[PDB]
């Protein structure tokens, strides 16, 4: 009890108005709960936006406002921008403790798309001594942050042995990821062509070796 | 200026204890309270507690028994002690400043620290094996050649990868780490003018703090 809930995902496009809500399991949200709205930006960058229900912190853009909409606290973004794309957390004060909500994932469409750069690396001779062989497929400078990589050994799609990382944000706001195909030294020597195929927003980028 | 920096142990074993420090700067603890918040992997934020300027503390009731917060005014340090760990205590731990001196009274967490990652596991520290990533396809793609280092089988994170002792800052990419059966594996790549390599040597320097290990691998064709 004293469970704070928020929508889990919302999507908007630039210039539109979006309202995020925050509910207390315990009853109506009041002024005394001092609703705080915190913004999470890629790679744990937390920024306080609104405090005490409707007080915008000094450095925050005027497009952010907070209010009590009926029985709940609300965060309204009037004329949403691509950089508003973040996770928004709500927190409510209950006289002796704070309770955070689950957070709302806000997606702003109209972001600028970028196609991945792919590099395929062969297993090293040093690694083969160990009787294992790892092929490394690096993927950088893509946007949005979701790819699909498929691997093929001798034209045949591989089903097992691959591991793909979860995309990470680069300094430049584009994403990166890595895919690994682990074989035994034996398998490595039994086949000839190796291909890393990365699928980003409908397009495919494949790289191969021998 | 207002800053908060957390420092903690990195790896801790289930059923043991956790101690983390929040070092503050730009404000005094005799005047401002500090909160402790955690974020479990792929989870939202969870409040742990607060220590007010006057020394009173309040705890999330769920944790109440296992947590304890304290401070050192003169030292600008706040501490969080957490006991009876389970692996679900794995999280990013943050300190944030408490503020209420507004036009109308309200409590707010105004400035957040950057966090410290704590891994709660009974897994063993294991130094990495470093392998060079060379093109294979030695055909001139353009003016640049991209090389790398594969950092395999280490625990716990993190590892530090540098190229020629930091000299090469030139389009260096350190990819996120994959975890397979409690051993992490990561790669790092560097892009250099093709006229250069192999004429001029390229070395990757890997440091594994948890095992106090340093390895250097020269990347040759």
């Amino acid at each position: 009890q004293a469970v704070v809930t928020q929508e889990s995902a919302l999507t908007t496009s630039p210039g539109e108005t979006v309202t995020l809500t925050c509910r207390s399991s315990t009853g109506a949200v009041t002024t005394s709960n001092y609703a705080n709205w915190v913004q999470e930006k890629p790679d744990h960058l937390f920024t306080g936006l609104i405090g005490g229900t409707n007080n915008r912190a000094p450095g925050v853009p005027a497009r952010f406002s907070g209010s009590l909409i009926g029985d709940k606290a609300a965060l309204t973004i009037t004329g949403a921008q691509t950089e508003d794309e973040a996770i928004y957390f709500c927190a409510l004060w209950y006289s002796n403790h704070w309770v955070f909500g689950g957070g709302t994932k806000l997606t702003v469409l109209g972001q600028p798309k970028s196609s991945p750069s792919v590099t395929l690396f062969p297993p090293s001779s040093e690694e083969l001594e160990t009787n294992k062989a790892t092929l490394v497929c690096t993927i950088t400078d893509f946007y949005p942050g979701v790819v699909t990589v498929d691997w093929k050994v001798d034209g045949t799609p591989v089903t097992q042995g691959m591991e793909t990382t979860q995309p990470s944000k680069q300094s430049n706001n584009k994403y990166m990821a890595s895919s690994y195909l682990t074989l035994t030294a034996r398998a490595w020597e039994r086949h000839s062509s190796y291909s890393c195929q990365v699928t980003h927003e409908g397009h495919t980028v494949e790289k191969s070796l021998s | 200026q207002v800053q908060l920096k957390e420092s903690g142990p990195g790896l801790v074993a289930p059923s043991q204890s956790l101690s983390i420090t929040c070092t503050v700067s730009g404000f005094l603890l005799i005047s401002n309270g500090v909160h402790w918040v955690r974020q479990p992997p792929g989870k939202g934020l969870e409040w742990l507690g607060v220590i007010w300027a006057g020394g009173n503390t309040n705890y999330n009731s769920a944790l109440m028994s296992r947590v304890s917060i304290s401070k050192d005014n003169s030292k600008s340090q706040v501490f969080l002690k957490m006991k009876s760990l389970q692996t679900d205590d794995t999280a990013m731990y943050y300190c944030a400043r408490d503020f209420y001196d507004y036009d109308v009274f309200y409590y707010a967490m105004d400035y957040w620290g950057q966090g410290t990652s704590v891994t709660v596991s009974s897994a063993k520290t294991t130094p990495p094996s470093v392998y060079p990533l060379a093109p294979g396809s030695a055909a001139q793609t353009n003016s640049m050649v991209t090389l790398g280092c594969l950092v395999k089988g280490y625990f716990p994170e993190p590892v530090t990868v540098t190229w020629n002792s930091g000299s090469l800052s030139s389009g260096v990419h350190t990819f996120p780490a994959v975890l397979q059966s409690d051993l992490y594996t990561l790669s790092s790549s560097v892009t250099v003018p093709s006229s250069t390599w192999p004429s001029e040597t390229v070395t990757c320097n890997v440091a594994h703090p948890a095992s106090s290990t340093k390895v250097d691998k020269k990347i040759v064709p």
